[PDB]
């Protein structure tokens, strides 16, 4: 599915 | 906030989860390694961690 990027 | 194509690999850092995953529609030049609670995809999770 998705996430965050940092 | 991008969406998730795979998980390579887990590891442990300051006693935080992390996973290095790949975005699809991006080059494995930006895999990145992501804490855990980064992640919004337990189909990804829960499948990697029954392959081992």
């Amino acid at each position: 599915q998705t996430a965050r990027k940092s | 906030e991008y969406a998730v194509e795979k998980i390579i690999d887990r590891r442990v850092r300051k006693g935080m989860v992390e996973y290095y995953l790949k975005w699809k529609g991006y080059p494995e030049t930006e895999n990145t390694w992501e804490p855990e609670n980064n992640l919004d995809c337990q189909d990804l999770i829960q499948q990697y961690e029954a392959s081992r």
